[PDB]
């Protein structure tokens, strides 16, 4: 939706200069590299932030873009379902063939013996 | 989604209704107007006679038996039951209402309290006297639960390998015991 | 009820008076007894009902329940060739009641020999089940393996 | 002529007399120039629900029957103490019987008898279509919240005794290196003692994917879901009764003069004066006007409400359900007082109810497309809410960092 | 590396040159969890027979 993103391009790369200035208090470009590939899971390694709970916290985000990429591929096993087609057509018994739209054309053969069973029907008289 | 149960049973239409198996038992109260009218039924003769020989005294004798899953399906009224239902709760409603009917005081023919009282009631159900007290103590006053979602994580599917854990545990122990006593030899 | 002889009553949600009545009737036990024709007491959707109708027409009554629990329907009984009204809707047509108001249904069966109100609450019928969560693990690494 | 009770139409440009399974029904203009008379009878043809009951109670109980239709009001009102409409054509003896679609209250039964209700009904509110949102907040739902920590504080437990066995170190080696197993992502790994440690680490990850495969597949399930609500809950809303907030929700339909009137008349005064801007023109009238924008909000007979509601294209929509009905009375076959046909009549109705007969006619005058299959797309991430308090632990997360390395500065020196 | 992408294994991750392939193969990443997603996505739809 361009929301969901647009976010996460800012988060990473806020987060990372957060830790950042938090190492300076007591490495800066490394930990963006480091932010954007663990996010993405890269084969590009660097180090670490230097104290130990600022890298806490790159883990706890980097749970959090765990759950992200979870939902991603969640979101696209349902986009497989939820785009079917209105792929269900009975008998006469289902309502669309009783009340009908403009949408939808059911035809046959002029004085065929189709036409004869329509007609000598009592309830089916709109669809006749 | 395969280990879905059989979660499908709709109104008097679905086969397993009409060819009884001594899987399923429904039963009823007996003498009751449900008796009526499956008897008066002609081709539900079968279902009919099934049904007899398990019927019950009373409906609070037959929740409770649907409670013990000796029961297995309830056929009685729908305000009851469905109050029932939804307030004592984990049970669940099933199928359309089909014997569209309704309640009523009952009378000798020739008093005259009938012609009087059938008009109380209409004007009852005018001041909206009937909906208050159905909003009082007939609904609204239930376990109000959603519907149903797939099963999640639990403990017992997490002991099959649990297990591996600690067992992978106190086999490494006593190999790096064995593997530092090998190195002390050779 | 209580010692005292009624049942101590009691207050809604909203603190409201639960009206109830003393209504007689079965012996306490219906399946093993000889009799108890002890005094109950009796409050629901109907007594509610009842009691605005009967300050709207100016009654004065007494409530008892039915002998043996059953609704009513015909039956021939044994050593006899009258067919009789069973249960409560017997023991209206007999003599023995004035009025029967509780859930009674509406159909022709009844109708030939009851009058009927308008009705009061329409409904229908409907099957009831159990509901099971039971998930399906077992040997999980195993059962694909 | 009606809803689909009672149809009428142009007799038969074929046959002179009209298709079977139709009775024919006469019409009497009156509405020519006044200049000597003219009684308009033209011969039409009626077929409907409330038609198939009355012909099939004509076999039952053996009457005869023509039929008439009625120009004089719709339905009926009291007028300086008479009666228009069906009622009135009853009260003047040219009538037994009126069918078709008519109520029930206290007014007409004080004046006509009534049959034993076949279709229940009452008051309904139809407004403009709904729409859904996301229903889940947060993607715990996959396992217990028990599950979960319980596995944590297992997992930290074996890892730090895992460590303090294999030095026979740095705690942020173990708990990184099971952060990774958990989450496949890429760590900084250090510290690869190379002994039986690494068979813990290898079961480690055997863990891992299986619990990793377990996650994804558990969401895929809980991600079934589906939502819906509708911003009136009864004629008793704020909305109804105190119509001069700042919303307007206006124009509530209400065809004039017919019951749902009268009865919103004698119990809600001030609604029906504010509701003196309406719709006027039967129910056509009132599906446009909703469409349009001319209005939000209608009311009438429930029992021809849900069927426009059916047989529609697209998806318009009531108020709740059927568990929001006012008033539940139902249609009847009103016939003259005290008349000894009341009782056959209302026997034979009842007969019908009970062999399954209106489960056909149900079948065939009663159905509609979008009145089935509830269901939704569901909702991807477009979760606003979830996403945002997700965000908001990560922000709780944050400043706990920021507390945590203040902490650190103090327990330093 | 690429198949590394492809298959999210741990490999043997040799010269890893800092400059823009790194960029690069960030990019790389962000195509194969793409692609992966939808691969298990896609064996879930054809695993119905
Ligand atoms: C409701 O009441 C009005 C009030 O009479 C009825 O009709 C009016 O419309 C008729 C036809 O155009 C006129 O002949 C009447 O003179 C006129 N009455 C007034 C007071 O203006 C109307 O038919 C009734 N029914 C409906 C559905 O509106
Ligand atoms: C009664 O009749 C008068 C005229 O005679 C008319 O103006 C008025 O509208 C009528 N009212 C009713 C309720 O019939």
């Amino acid at each position: 939706q361009s929301t969901l993103w647009l976010l996460v391009g800012l988060s990473v790369h806020v987060v990372a200069v957060m830790l950042y200035l938090l190492d300076r208090f007591s490495t800066l470009s490394s930990a963006m590299w480091f932010s954007w590939g663990v996010l993405l899971n890269s084969g590009i390694g660097e180090g670490a932030p230097r104290s130990f709970s600022a890298r806490i916290l790159g883990m706890v985000w980097a749970g959090f873009a765990m759950i992200i990429v979870a939902s991603y591929t969640a979101n696209l096993a349902a986009f497989l379902v939820l785009d079917r087609p209105e792929e269900r057509i009975t008998g006469i018994n289902d309502p669309r063939l009783r009340n009908p739209s403009d949408k939808f054309i059911y035809a046959t053969v002029k004085q065929s013996s189709v036409d004869i069973y329509f007609r000598r029907q009592v309830c089916l008289s709109t669809m006749y | 989604v395969l280990d879905r149960p059989e979660e499908r049973i709709t109104g008097i239409n679905d086969p397993r209704l009409r060819n009884p198996s001594d899987k399923f038992i429904y039963a009823t109260v007996k003498q009751s107007s449900v008796d009526i009218y499956f008897r008066r039924q002609v081709c539900l003769s079968t279902m009919y006679r099934h049904m007899e020989k398990h019927n019950y005294e009373s409906a609070a004798e037959a929740i409770q038996a649907v409670r013990d899953n000796k029961l297995h399906a309830f056929i009685w009224d729908s305000a009851v039951l469905e109050f029932e239902a939804s307030q004592k709760c984990d049970l669940v409603t099933t199928g359309e209402l089909f014997f569209r009917s309704g309640f009523g005081i009952g009378m000798r023919k020739d008093s005259p309290w009938k012609q009087q009282v059938s008009l109380s009631i209409l004007k009852s159900h005018e001041n909206g006297f009937m909906e208050d007290l159905d909003k009082t103590w007939v609904r609204y006053q239930e376990c109000d639960s959603r519907s149903n979602a797939p099963a999640t994580l639990t403990f017992e599917n997490m002991a099959g390998v649990f297990m591996l854990v600690a067992g992978g545990i106190v086999a490494g122990i006593f190999l790096i015991f064995i593997e530092i006593a090998y190195k002390r030899h050779k | 009820t209580m010692s005292d002889g009624t049942c101590k009553e009691e207050f809604t949600v909203n603190g409201d008076p639960v009206k109830k009545v003393i209504c007689t009737g079965p012996n306490d036990t219906s399946p093993g007894s000889p009799r108890h024709t002890v005094p109950q007491c009796c409050y629901g959707f109907c007594i509610d009902l009842l009691i605005k109708l009967a300050r709207t027409m100016q009654f004065t009554y007494e409530v008892h329940l039915v002998a043996d629990g059953k609704f009513g329907t015909q039956e021939r009984v044994q050593n006899s060739n009258k067919k009789e009204w069973n249960g409560m809707m017997g023991e209206l047509l007999s003599g023995q009641a004035d009025m029967i108001v509780a859930p009674l249904t509406i159909n022709n069966e009844r109708a030939q020999y009851i009058e009927f109100s308008k009705p009061f609450k329409y409904q229908g019928l409907t099957i009831l089940v159990k509901k099971e969560i039971p998930r399906s693990t077992l040997d999980s690494f195993m059962q694909p393996f | 002529e009606e809803a689909p009770f009672v149809i009428v139409e142009s007799v038969d440009p074929l046959s002179g007399t009209c298709m079977r399974n139709t009775v024919p029904c006469q019409k009497r203009i009156i509405s020519e120039n006044k200049t000597d008379e003219e009684p308009g009878y033209i011969k039409k043809c009626c077929k409907g629900f409330c038609i198939d009951i009355l012909k099939k109670i004509s076999k039952s109980v053996k009457f005869t029957y023509d039929l008439y239709l009625v120009t004089n009001g719709k339905h009926g009102k009291k007028i300086n103490g008479t009666w228009n409409g069906m009622i009135g054509e009853v009260v003047m003896k040219r009538a037994y019987m009126a069918v078709g679609s008519l109520t029930i209250n206290e007014e007409r039964s004080e004046v006509v008898d009534f049959s034993v209700p076949f279709i229940e009904t009452g008051i309904s509110v139809m407004v403009s279509r709904s729409n859904g949102t996301v229903s889940p907040s947060a993607f715990l739902e996959p396992f217990s919240a028990d599950v979960w920590v319980m596995m944590f504080v297992m997992l930290l437990i074996v890892s730090a005794v895992a460590v303090f066995v294999f030095e026979y170190f740095t705690i942020g080696k173990a708990i990184w290196l099971l952060w990774g197993l958990v989450f496949n992502n890429s760590v900084p790994v250090q510290n690869p003692k190379g002994t039986t440690s690494k068979i813990m680490v290898s079961v480690w990850a055997f863990f891992a994917v299986i619990f990793l495969a377990s996650y994804t597949a558990n969401l895929a399930a809980f991600m079934i879901q589906e939502e819906y609500v509708d911003q009136v809950s009864g004629l008793s809303d704020k909305k109804f009764q105190r119509p001069n907030d700042f919303s307007p929700p206006f124009r509530f339909g209400t065809v004039p003069n017919g019951s749902t009137e009268r009865n919103i008349r004698n119990n809600y005064a001030e609604m029906h004066a504010y509701m003196g801007k309406f719709n006027q023109r039967g129910v056509d009238d009132a599906l446009l006007s909703l469409k349009t924008g001319k209005l939000d909000a209608f009311i009438y007979d429930a029992a021809v409400l849900n069927y426009m509601a059916g047989r529609d294209e697209g998806c318009k929509l009531v108020t709740i359900g059927s568990g929001k009905v006012f008033a539940s009375t139902g249609y009847g076959i009103a016939i003259q007082k005290d008349s000894g046909w009341k009782r056959q009549v209302d026997l034979a109705i009842l007969q019908l109810f009970g062999d399954g007969e209106m489960e056909e006619l149900e079948a065939c005058w009663l159905t509609g497309i979008c009145h089935n299959e509830k269901n939704e797309v569901m909702s991807s991430q477009l979760d606003i809410d979830n996403m945002a308090g997700v965000f908001y632990m990560l922000g709780a997360a944050m400043a706990l960092s920021l507390i945590t390395f203040i902490c650190e500065h103090l327990f330093y020196w």
